[PDB]
RNA sequence: AUUUUAAAAUUAUUUGAAUUUUUCUUCUUAUAAUUUAAGUUGUUUCUAUACAGUACUUUCUUAACCCACUCGUCUUGAAAC
RNA sequence: AUUUCACUCAUAUUAAAUAAAAUAACUCCAAGUGGGCCAUUUUUGGUAAGCAGAACUGGCGAUGAGGGAUGCUCCUAACGC
């Protein structure tokens, strides 16, 4: 079911699985059109693992936004510098790969800046 | 560089005045034209002698089935009546050629008489309009008359009530309006159809053929 | 409109006559086609 | 199997009842005249000079001219296209056509009316009428002429 | 093994997909070797009727070009 | 009145005629009332009707006047005999039957319905004819001769038909089917 | 941010006239706003007076009505005995 | 027969009607294909066949959705969410 929330409206959920990755675990999770000849997705069957189309996509006019209303971007030093006009537009989420020192100076640095933060408990 | 503004104000008011004028025209002729067929019914009743109307000379029409199936003489009748969905309606004139090319699409139409309120209703109602340039006209609601008067006014048909006029009498401008106006869409009906695998004119119940004056009743729920 | 209503009454009258002429002239004829 | 040239000519290429004997003294006489339009008739009275089994009943056009021999320019479907095909026929065979005598009189007619409404200056359709919707309009008919009718019985 | 020795079907709908396609129907048509000894004389016919119309216009060039 | 009570046959009155020609100047106008459902119909049949007697059909002829014929009196009671004409699975046949009801539309509709029931003669296998009021005398099917006594009277057997606000699916003891 | 303007209608003035002959009668001269114009705006609560909970969003497991024949393959024809 | 001049033959609805008629026309490069089948109607051989073989058209294959309990072809109808 297409989940509303505020102005941000998803069309879809439940991230879609492989045909047949149910009954044979070297088909993994991810995702693939088969090709087959009589196989059934590629049919389209009433009720059985629908496939992916361009009609889920959602609007361009919110497409890529998370839900704090806010592009999310990635930080891995110091570039905070094309951050400070657009303090209302992009969030800032820290690289997995920083120490903590690198880390506590950029949740130091960004704080101040009012920019908010998505793991700001990482590694602490 | 203002003058523009206030010339185009009076040309606007004027094309208005005219329209209220031609509209008063054409209800003095519908009134006129039922006077006169009472009349003439009354007197033919009153002395040993018979009156018949000719035929309306303008046919509203219906496509009843899919796509699918069709043979392909139908099929090339239907794309060049611009029949193309299964609920697209479109006037045509009535000649006796034109009538021998719907007579070999007869099984899947149903076309009849208009009548002038569901003329009416139909124009205002699920009216749209090709509006762009040619071959790209980008179907438009009419809403207005500025785009009718940029295309069609040539003719000096600006207006709405000058289409209803100029569809409900055959008239001058047929190649124009006709190909002016998009292909109607049309609802399914309130309650529903009869029979679509059998003919109207069959004592059996059905519905596809020759309907005349009983039109209006089906496209008042087509709407 | 009692004008009218005599004018109609007289020419459904016909018709109708005319019918039951109809009617009379065929069991004539399958009287004598009966023999 | 067999696919000759005059195959399956049994009863077209034959000559109709009381119509054998040579071809019509006055048929050579015709006038021809580059760009007019022609018919091809196959008789069988004539035997050189002949047309071949698929062209009998067509039309085209003239745009040779031997001592005896005229060459047609004829339209023949194959398959997906139409590509034109030219054949040599004879005088005996070959017709004048009457595919366009109705648009040259219908020039004629043209020519000898819209000069006079020109010189009165009025507009006319001139298109063709294609008459349709006939229209209305009061009739006579005595109550002693109307017949009746009735289904009829069974025998 | 059996094999259908002939057929006509989907032929008259693979002709028309591409529709009918039609001649060209150019203008002039070539007189390679139509009924010579007419067209003998129609060229000589045509070199002349060009030799007069380019010899008056070299006249007319000449006489205006001084 | 009720749409589903009533049925929806409406008598019609059509005359029409050939176009004139060169060839026949002034032709016989023809004249004949049908039943049917509606106009159209009425048009419909009338032109076979003409296409099966005489020579003629649409293209080569055309209407003059379409007009529909109802009732003098709607609440009397008369005598109908209508002769027909219908074709078997084996055969054609044609007879003579009698009707007793309010107007001809409820008789034609009558007939019909006897026709479905008692013979599977389908609607467009049929063809009426020559239908006509008929004296009390001179009905000649006994069944409905006995309808026409002096002064009839009869007991009500009919089961009871009550509405859909009344017909619940429990009830307190068994009814009775004899009523009054 | 240079058509959410024009007029379109409504009210309240005024202008001349009209006619179906007047409290939704109509046609504008000139004025100021309304919106039926020119895509839903307002009011009262609750969340809630808290920093993680039974509320709220989400993942997972269970059940429930409906549907769903092992895939890949050559084949006119594959779930195939 | 040709060339150049005269003159002018509806063209403002357009030498009949109607046309999502220029989604055209052409040229070049290239894959797959080259065992078919079913259906109404016509029809050849055989007694007949869910047979063998053709014909105008539509489908199936290449395609699911609702119905015929169920079905590769039947009826409605062809699929973005």
């Amino acid at each position: 079911a297409v989940k509303k929330v505020g102005k941000i409206i998803k069309k879809r959920t439940k991230k879609f699985t492989r045909f047949q990755s149910n009954r044979f675990m070297r088909v993994k999770p991810a995702w693939r059109k088969p090709r087959g000849i009589d196989c059934r997705v590629r049919r389209r069957y009433k009720g059985t693992n629908l496939m992916p189309s361009i009609g889920y996509g959602s609007n361009k006019k919110t497409k890529f936004l998370l839900p704090n209303n806010k592009y999310k971007y990635v930080v891995k030093n110091k570039e905070m510098e094309p951050l400070i006009m657009n303090h209302t537009k992009y969030c800032v989420q820290i690289a997995h790969n920083v120490s903590s020192k690198k880390r506590k100076q950029i949740i130091e640095r960004a704080k101040q800046m009012n920019v908010s933060v998505i793991n700001a408990k990482a590694r602490l | 560089a203002a003058k523009k503004i206030k010339t185009l104000k009076l040309i606007n008011k004027k094309k208005r005045n005219d329209l209220r004028q031609r509209t008063l025209r054409y209800e003095e002729e519908y009134e006129s034209e039922r006077k006169k067929i009472i009349e003439l019914k009354r007197e033919a009743r009153k002395n040993n002698c018979f009156y018949r109307e000719a035929e309306k000379k303008v046919v509203f029409v219906i496509r009843l089935k899919g796509v699918n199936k069709l043979p392909p003489k139908v099929r090339s009748v239907f794309r060049l009546l611009r029949l193309l969905q299964v609920h697209n309606g479109v006037f045509v004139k009535v000649n006796k050629a034109t009538k021998e090319m719907l007579k070999i699409v007869e099984p899947y139409v149903t076309y009849g008489y208009p009548t002038l309120s569901t003329v009416r209703k139909l124009l205002y109602k699920r009216g749209y309009v090709r509006v762009g340039k040619v071959r790209r006209y980008a179907r438009k609601k009419i809403q207005d008359n500025a785009d009718i008067s940029k295309h069609l006014g040539k003719y000096n048909v600006h207006g709405i009530e000058d289409m209803v006029y100029q569809l409900y009498t055959c008239g001058p401008v047929f190649k124009k309006v006709n190909n002016f106006l998009w292909a109607f869409k049309l609802k399914p009906p309130r309650k529903g159809f009869k029979a679509k695998r059998h003919a109207f004119n069959e004592p059996r119940p059905g519905d596809w053929g020759n309907r005349e004056a009983h039109i209006n009743e089906l496209i008042n729920r087509m709407i | 409109k009692q004008i009218q209503k005599k004018e109609l009454q007289k020419i459904n009258h016909d018709y109708y006559k005319g019918v039951a002429k109809a009617v009379k002239k065929k069991k004539k004829r399958e009287e004598k086609k009966a023999k | 199997k067999s696919r000759g040239k005059r195959s399956g000519t049994r009863y077209k290429f034959s000559k109709k009842f009381r119509k054998h004997g040579e071809c019509t003294a006055n048929k050579y006489l015709e006038k021809l005249n580059y760009g007019d339009y022609v018919d091809i008739v196959c008789d069988s009275t004539q035997q050189k000079g002949m047309p071949f089994n698929y062209y009998h009943g067509k039309t085209g056009k003239i745009f040779h001219i031997t001592k005896r021999g005229v060459g047609v320019l004829v339209n023949k479907r194959v398959k997906h296209r139409i590509e034109q095909k030219k054949v040599c026929v004879r005088i005996e065979h070959v017709r004048k056509s009457r595919c366009n005598e109705d648009f040259l009189l219908r020039k004629i007619k043209n020519a000898e009316l819209i000069k006079e409404a020109k010189l009165k200056n009025e507009h006319i359709n001139i298109k063709r009428k294609t008459e349709g919707p006939k229209p209305a309009a009061m009739i006579k008919v005595p109550p002693s002429k109307i017949i009746t009718i009735e289904p009829l019985p069974f025998y | 093994a059996k094999s259908k020795n002939h057929t006509n079907h989907n032929q008259n709908r693979k002709a028309h997909k591409n529709g009918i396609k039609k001649p060209k129907k150019h203008k002039f048509m070539s007189r390679k070797g139509l009924d010579p000894n007419f067209f003998r004389n129609q060229k000589y016919c045509l070199k002349g009727i060009q030799k007069k119309k380019k010899e008056l216009k070299l006249k007319a060039k000449q006489e205006k070009n001084n | 009145i009720d749409n589903s009570l009533n049925t929806n046959i409406h008598q019609y009155h059509i005359v029409g005629r050939a176009i004139p020609t060169a060839k026949d100047k002034n032709p016989n106008v023809y004249r004949m009332c049908i039943f049917a459902k509606n106009d159209t119909n009425a048009k419909s049949r009338f032109w076979y009707f003409m296409k099966k007697i005489n020579k003629l059909k649409k293209s080569n002829g055309e209407l003059l006047a379409c007009e529909q014929i109802k009732e003098r009196f709607p609440l009397r009671v008369k005598n109908y005999g209508v002769l027909l004409r219908y074709d078997s699975r084996t055969g054609t046949h044609n007879m003579y039957k009698e009707f007793r009801d309010t107007t001809k539309e409820g008789a034609i509709a009558q007939l019909y319905s006897e026709m479905a029931g008692r013979h599977r003669a389908r609607a467009s296998s049929i063809n009426i004819i020559r239908i006509s009021e008929i004296s009390s005398s001179l009905v000649r099917r006994p069944h409905i001769k006995q309808l026409l006594k002096r002064r009839l009277r009869f007991p009500a057997l009919h089961l009871p038909t009550l509405q859909k606000e009344y017909r619940k699916k429990f009830a307190s003891k068994r009814p009775s089917t004899y009523r009054m």
